[PDB]
């Protein structure tokens, strides 16, 4: 979710910090959709560490 | 008063350096018009504007 | 009310800073002179 | 400040030195004084 | 909802401020140099000189 | 609104804690907070939805 919107050029969260940060150049584009038909399994997946 | 012209070459000089060196306290719209406060309190995207 | 006048007085430093031999103005609440 | 006077403030300038500053957190709208009685 | 729900908001006012510093981090304090150039950090004035 | 006497404020732990939605800040960063000294905190709370 909100995850999706953390990442972007010059954004400050945890996921920038430590998992996946964006330069702040980023010349390209960031295409996400919902995937709970593919990879959501029930009673939460744990491979998403 | 006599010499009057010398000194005013003098003190336009001089006026003009301290406008010059006054304008540095000025912000432009900038949160802070002291450079190292801009680094020492926000992020590098948010330093840059 | 019985009134007077105030010469020079009510005269502050608005900021803590220190400086020295310095002539500056300072836009602050201040004691209107004479007032 | 060190006065000698005969009536009223004198003429000549006194700095205010800062002597505290109140943490507050209120606002003021009307003020009095108080007296030795 | 997600946006109707209880959202406890604490809003923490500063000022950069010449009045004294009380509120600070936990940073150690060096020793005292002098009759040198070096990056001085009292309170908030960090610099060099 | 209770604001902060002198102290040695330790903001490390406000946003590197998955317990908090929000963390914008505006004339200062989460990472820079521990190394600023301000001259006073008020820590003002309401609630909205
Ligand atoms: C201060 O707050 C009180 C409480 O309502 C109010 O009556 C008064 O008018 C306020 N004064 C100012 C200057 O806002």
């Amino acid at each position: 979710g909100d995850e999706v919107r953390q990442i972007a050029p010059g954004q400050t969260g945890k996921i920038a910090d430590y998992n996946y940060k964006l330069p702040d150049d980023f010349t390209g584009c960031v295409i996400a959709w919902n995937s709970n038909n593919l990879d959501s399994k029930v009673g939460g997946n744990y491979n998403y560490l | 008063s006599a010499l009057g012209k010398l000194q005013d070459v003098v003190n336009q000089n001089a006026q003009a350096l301290n406008t010059l060196v006054k304008q540095l306290s000025s912000n432009f719209g900038a949160i802070s018009s002291v450079l190292n406060d801009i680094l020492s309190r926000l992020d590098p995207p948010e330093a840059e504007v | 009310p019985a009134y007077t006048n105030s010469f020079t007085r009510g005269v502050y430093y608005p900021d803590k800073v220190f400086r020295s031999s310095v002539l500056h103005s300072t836009q602050d609440l201040f004691l209107p002179f004479f007032s | 400040t060190p006065i000698n006077l005969v009536r009223d403030l004198p003429q000549g300038f006194s700095a205010l030195e800062p002597l505290v500053d109140l943490p507050i957190g209120i606002n003021i709208t009307r003020f009095q004084t108080l007296l030795a009685l | 909802g997600v946006g109707y729900q209880p959202y406890r908001v604490v809003v923490l006012s500063f000022e950069l401020l010449h009045a004294p510093a009380t509120v600070c981090g936990p940073k150690k304090s060096t020793n005292l140099v002098k009759n040198k150039c070096v990056n001085f950090n009292f309170n908030g004035l960090t610099g060099t000189g | 609104r209770k604001r902060i006497s002198n102290c040695v404020a330790d903001y490390s732990v406000l946003y590197n804690s998955a317990s908090f939605s929000t963390f914008k800040c505006y004339g200062v960063s989460p990472t820079k907070l521990n190394d600023l000294c301000f001259t006073n905190v008020y820590a003002d709370s309401f609630v909205i939805r």
